[PDB]
RNA sequence: CUGACUGGGGCCUGUAGAGCACUGAUAGGGCUAGGGGGCCCACCAGCCUACCAAACCCUGUCAAACUCCGAAGGGUCCCAG
RNA sequence: CGCCUCCUAAAAGGUAACGGAGGCGCCCAAAGGUCCCCUCAGGCGGGACGGAAAUCCGCCGGAGAGCGCAAGGGUAGAAGG
RNA sequence: UCCCCCGUGCCCAUAGCGGCGUGGAACCACCCGUUCCCAUUCCGAACACGGAAGUGAAACGCGCCAGCGCCGAUGGUACUGGGCGGGCGACCGCCUGGGAGAGUAGGUCGGUGCGGGGGA
């Protein structure tokens, strides 16, 4: 590589919020991120962050069967 | 040649004799031409400078 | 069928002399032979109008030989619309490219509706054994409307015969007919004047 | 893109900041800081990083927010517009939905006045 | 579709053969280096030399130089003196350059 | 050549599963990565403030490599484009920096994408290469909210040696590329 | 009626009319043809009168093939001017026709229909003509 | 003795004719973006066309300022009459 | 009304008409010398904003691009970058 | 002098495209590295250097195949130098010498010079 134009790559820590730490390389030796592949809901299986809903409507109402048959 | 593309002479800066006639575009090249050229009086190469024709 | 035609040999006779004596000049060739021939014009014409590069013509020669040929090329006098020269292609035992007459069976529904069946190809180019030459190739065109079409990829070929043209080649179409009711439209149809392609600084 | 994907303002208190999130109002701001025991009056510039992911964790796991919320609200307006019910028709035309008079006003739904 | 390699070679060599001198052509493989002095009017090679044919040692640059001296010594015993250097597709540098310097040390004129 | 986990994962895990999935008979036949070309079609810096040096300072932090200037082929009136004008950045990543970039790309960048639902499975070259665009540059771990000024995305070309899209799908998915379909 | 939609040049030199027709001497499409027996510049007006005469005889049915096209600009100086002052103005368009050329072909129609339509068409043209029927010679071309 | 003219040999050429590979023109058919129109629709798509029709392909043609070709001749030099 | 390009011009050169078509009366301090390096237009597929067409990637692609400006000749084994 | 390879010419596609097959001992290439020379409008991709673990996958070389591309007769015709006729003309014929283009038959998956390395 040409000299004096490229940011030097050094060994680097990456600390995600989920405690996962990656041993990679970067121009910054230590970086904090809010998410990573180890915890992101698309990555960690069908980790439905909230809406493990199912249908949900238009029948799980069932309030109720009091009308006659 | 035109109003903006003028004719000019090149003058040997050592002996002051005009040895070459040439042209330039004084809008594109507003500074005086400085060029090395053979001066047959000095019998060597010399900085010649643009001088009014 | 299998037609026969007397042929004769010629060396330095001049073609205009042979043609003035009623003889059509010609040539015979394949990878093995090449001989200058002439046939009799009225005799050749009787045969060719039936045989016509489609069916085999056997040339009876004056040395006793007989050779099975396809007419490979007919050169016409462009002014008088007359044959001036024939190429006879002497068949060998290997297959050969050639044109097999197309034969359009049935009446199209478009033709019933007033349309016209455009027979684009009336024969089709094909590799086949010179002992395998079918008389024709039937094609059902009764389901063509205005304006449907048929291609060589729809040819149901007999056995031994391989298509020698692109399957995407059109063989027939059924088109709208001439109609007087369109005339007054075309008469009172103003067509603007021709544009002249810009030249030089304007392009 | 701190929490949750929205870079909430510093300089402001946490309860006030978290309102700058699609899905979190004054009500849910009180709920997030109590359930994680954070002083609701602490500026975002002063949250210990332990507090942040503590606050971040509870918020993102509890409630639907930003894109997932917006896709859902749209999906409900979409299904109403597909099943062809009356409310769906009002969304089809951009007219109001909750029974309001349209002879005048309704400028929020219709937009600025179109001359004739 | 010519490659940049073939264009570079044609371009360098057309200019050489325009001057009508015997050309000193140089082929540089990953392992070896080779040299021919060629009369392009007869389409005929006059004298050769290469690392492969002299079964030469290790460092490619010093090998190249020795190839040049060898080519020179055989060339002069045939009357060859003046010549035009044909770097062909290579920069005038390193191994090729060393071979040229080695040819000149041996009295080849160029 | 540095020791980077993604490169090691390529040789130790990825290659064996690829040889087994396709039965290659030569070690040079197994798909590998040729290069990763990052491109910014900026153009919002054409005349305005051709101080895209802001972006070059960014891509250099992201890749450890100084990007190079792309200049306009012809002039385009509707785009307000003069032939020769600087309209973006291309940087070509190979060998360890290519691995080092892709390593952080799969681990950190793609997860930070807004409403991320996986890479587009249909984006494949048709000859075994892949391409994806990005909407922002904060996606990357080195570019923080403080230092940024404007929202500039990029194109990323992933060039493999695979002859077909299927072999390339296999190689990339195995490296940790999250596809939705 | 027929004329080029565009052209590189507005005006053409006159040239000659020697020789049999260059090509187009065999029936290529329909069943019957109208062959030119002597050379001429056939005007776009003449072709259209020939076409309309065949359409009108068919009433409804058949197909006409026009195998010549008037691309040659025809020039005439304004009336009562002297020689000089440049080339005349384009007044029309003509197709060059030489002996043996198949000008029109018809299909989709009886023999009697075709014979008669080609005859009436021939009366609209400034030359002698011949009616022909597709032959094996035509097919071998 | 070199001349007109002539024999032989070499080189130069883009016409006649022809051709369609380039630049344009071109009839029909095929295939087929884009429009016209027709069902169906506004919830964004969908189907249908004996309508006009680009590109491409086939068949068939046109050209002083078109040429993938290309004569007869013409020019010029050498040796000979 | 001088000059350039094509055609007319009959395959050397030349060849007229108030015959058919276009351009010039500048420009460039690099758009000049040399050395080294590089190769187009266009089609298809892929790619945030980004579109018929901006920049990126892959495959095909001998010259249809380019060569300041008319036209012609020439030209990537460069005269183009 | 015969076969393989590496250089480098010549003929100028009968030499090209495509498909398939084959070769690593040798040679060539990819390859292994980027300290050193040198290098990237960024990139050891290229250029360059130092190497020698691997692979003939890519490239290259060598076979085979006629789908494309390229080449292509013979015969006949167009045209025509020179010589003659005919038509009011547009134009049309005859003699003698020359003779295409398209198309048909068919050909082609190159040939050859010089040097170098290896083999028998
Ligand atoms: N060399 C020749 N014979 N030329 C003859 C020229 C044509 C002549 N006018 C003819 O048709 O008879
Ligand atoms: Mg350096
Ligand atoms: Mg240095
Ligand atoms: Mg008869
Ligand atoms: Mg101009
Ligand atoms: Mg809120
Ligand atoms: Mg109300
Ligand atoms: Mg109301
Ligand atoms: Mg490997
Ligand atoms: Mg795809
Ligand atoms: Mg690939
Ligand atoms: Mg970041
Ligand atoms: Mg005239
Ligand atoms: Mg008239
Ligand atoms: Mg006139
Ligand atoms: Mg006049
Ligand atoms: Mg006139
Ligand atoms: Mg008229
Ligand atoms: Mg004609
Ligand atoms: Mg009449
Ligand atoms: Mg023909
Ligand atoms: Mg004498
Ligand atoms: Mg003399
Ligand atoms: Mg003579
Ligand atoms: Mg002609
Ligand atoms: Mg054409
Ligand atoms: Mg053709
Ligand atoms: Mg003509
Ligand atoms: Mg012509
Ligand atoms: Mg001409
Ligand atoms: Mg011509
Ligand atoms: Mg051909
Ligand atoms: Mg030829
Ligand atoms: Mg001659
Ligand atoms: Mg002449
Ligand atoms: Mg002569
Ligand atoms: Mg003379
Ligand atoms: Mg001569
Ligand atoms: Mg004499
Ligand atoms: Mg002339
Ligand atoms: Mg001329
Ligand atoms: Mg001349
Ligand atoms: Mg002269
Ligand atoms: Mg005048
Ligand atoms: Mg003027
Ligand atoms: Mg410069
Ligand atoms: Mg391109
Ligand atoms: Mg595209
Ligand atoms: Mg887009
Ligand atoms: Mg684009
Ligand atoms: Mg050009
Ligand atoms: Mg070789
Ligand atoms: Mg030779
Ligand atoms: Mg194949
Ligand atoms: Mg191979
Ligand atoms: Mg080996
Ligand atoms: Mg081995
Ligand atoms: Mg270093
Ligand atoms: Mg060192
Ligand atoms: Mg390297
Ligand atoms: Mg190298
Ligand atoms: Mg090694
Ligand atoms: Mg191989
Ligand atoms: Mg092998
Ligand atoms: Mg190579
Ligand atoms: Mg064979
Ligand atoms: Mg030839
Ligand atoms: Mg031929
Ligand atoms: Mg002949
Ligand atoms: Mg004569
Ligand atoms: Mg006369
Ligand atoms: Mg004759
Ligand atoms: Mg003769
Ligand atoms: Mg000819
Ligand atoms: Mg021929
Ligand atoms: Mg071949
Ligand atoms: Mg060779
Ligand atoms: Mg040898
Ligand atoms: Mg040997
Ligand atoms: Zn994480
Ligand atoms: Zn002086």
């Amino acid at each position: 590589m040409k000299e004096g134009i490229h940011p030097k790559l050094v060994p680097a820590r990456i600390i995600c919020g989920c405690g996962n730490v990656i041993e990679t390389y970067s121009t910054k030796p230590e970086i904090y991120v809010e998410v990573c592949s180890k915890c992101h809901p698309f990555y960690t299986g069908q980790q439905r962050f909230v809406d493990t809903e199912g249908r949900v409507e238009r029948f799980q109402r069932r309030y109720g069967d009091s009308y006659r048959k | 040649a035109s109003e903006v593309r003028i004719k000019l002479l090149l003058e040997c800066t050592e002996c002051k004799r005009r040895n070459y006639a040439t042209e330039k575009n004084k809008r594109n090249t507003p500074n005086k031409l400085e060029l090395r050229k053979y001066c047959p009086w000095c019998r060597k190469h010399t900085v010649h400078r643009e001088v009014k024709i | 069928m299998e037609y026969r035609l007397k042929a004769y040999y010629r060396e330095g006779e001049k073609p205009s002399a042979l043609r003035r004596a009623g003889k059509l000049p010609g040539v015979m060739y394949n990878r093995h032979l090449n001989r200058k021939v002439y046939v009799d014009l009225v005799e050749f014409d009787k045969v060719f109008r039936q045989a016509s590069i489609h069916h085999v013509i056997v040339l009876e020669l004056p040395d006793g030989q007989s050779l099975p040929t396809l007419v490979r090329q007919v050169n016409l006098d462009k002014r008088r619309r007359r044959p001036e020269h024939v190429d006879f292609f002497v068949l060998s035992d290997e297959p050969v490219e050639m044109y097999v007459p197309l034969r359009f069976v049935g009446t199209p529904a478009g033709v019933r509706a007033g349309g016209v069946l455009q027979e684009i190809h009336r024969d089709i180019l094909v590799k086949v054994s010179p002992r395998n030459i079918p008389e024709f190739i039937e094609v059902d065109v009764s389901g063509l409307e205005i304006g449907d079409s048929l291609h060589a990829s729809d040819l149901k070929l007999p056995p031994g015969v391989e298509l020698a043209v692109s399957p995407e080649e059109t063989i027939a179409a059924v088109v709208p007919p001439e109609d007087v009711e369109k005339l007054a439209e075309e008469a009172a149809a103003e067509v603007a004047e021709p544009e002249v392609i810009k030249k030089g600084k304007e392009e | 893109a701190r929490i949750a994907g929205v870079e909430i303002p510093r300089n402001k208190r946490v309860d006030v900041a978290l309102t700058y999130i699609y899905g979190i109002g004054k009500a849910r701001a009180k709920e997030a800081l109590e359930k994680t025991g954070i002083n609701p009056a602490t500026r975002v510039k002063d949250l210990t990083e332990a507090e942040v992911v503590r606050l971040r964790e509870y918020v993102e796991n509890t409630w639907k927010l930003e894109g997932e919320l917006r896709a859902e609200v749209a999906a409900n307006i979409k299904r109403l517009m597909d099943i062809g019910c009356y409310r769906g028709l009002r969304h089809r035309r951009g007219l109001p939905v909750r029974g309001q008079r349209t002879r005048t006003n309704a400028r929020t739904r219709k937009g600025p006045r179109k001359t004739v | 579709r010519l490659t940049a390699y073939e264009r570079r070679k044609f371009r360098v060599r057309n200019r050489i053969k325009r001057t009508g001198r015997l050309r000193l052509s140089v082929f540089r493989s990953l392992k070896h280096i080779y040299a021919q002095i060629i009369d392009d009017e007869k389409g005929v090679t006059l004298v050769s030399a290469s690392s492969l044919a002299l079964k030469l040692k290790g460092n490619k640059t010093e090998v190249a130089r020795q190839v040049g001296r060898a080519l020179a010594e055989k060339a002069l015993a045939l009357g060859i003196k003046q010549v035009a250097f044909d770097r062909g597709p290579y920069k005038y540098h390193g191994r090729v350059k060393a071979l040229a310097e080695g040819a000149r040390e041996g009295g080849l004129e160029f | 050549p540095l020791d980077v986990a993604l490169k090691r994962k390529y040789y130790e895990e990825v290659r064996p599963e690829l040889i087994r999935r396709f039965g290659y008979q030569n070690v040079w036949e197994v798909p590998r990565l040729e290069k990763v070309v990052i491109n910014q079609g900026l153009g919002e810096a054409k005349e305005d403030a051709r101080i895209l040096e802001k972006a070059a300072q960014e891509l250099a932090l992201i890749t450890g490599q100084k990007p190079a200037v792309t200049r306009a082929k012809k002039s385009i009136s509707n785009f307000k484009l003069r032939k020769g004008m600087p309209i973006g950045l291309r940087v070509t990543l190979r060998r360890d920096r290519m691995w080092i970039f892709l390593e952080k790309l799969l681990n950190v960048a793609l997860p930070r994408i807004r409403d991320f639902r996986g890479l587009n499975p249909n984006s494949f070259d048709g000859r075994g290469n892949y391409n994806l665009g990005l909407r922002e540059q904060l996606i990357f771990p080195e570019i923080t909210y403080d230092m940024v000024d404007a929202l500039r995305g990029m194109d990323i070309a992933v060039v493999t040696t695979a002859e077909t899209d299927e072999e390339a799908r296999a190689l990339l998915e195995l490296l940790g590329f999250p596809f939705r379909k | 009626m027929l004329m080029p939609r565009r052209m590189k040049y507005r005006k053409q030199q006159r040239g000659r009319l020697k020789g049999a027709t260059k090509g187009g001497d065999y029936v290529a499409f329909g069943d019957y043809g109208l062959v030119a027996l002597e050379p001429a510049w056939i005007t776009a007006q003449q072709i259209e009168a020939a076409r309309v005469a065949m359409v009108r005889h068919f009433r409804r049915g058949g197909k006409i093939f026009i195998r010549i096209f008037p691309d040659k600009p025809y020039t005439k100086k304004p009336l009562e001017v002297r020689m000089g002052k440049g080339k005349g103005n384009v007044e029309g368009y003509v197709a060059v026709v030489k002996p043996g050329r198949v000008m029109f072909e018809v299909a989709g129609v009886t023999e009697e229909q075709a014979m008669e339509a080609l005859r009436i068409a021939g009366h609209k043209l400034p030359i002698k003509t011949k009616i022909v029927r597709r032959d094996a010679y035509d097919e071998a071309q």
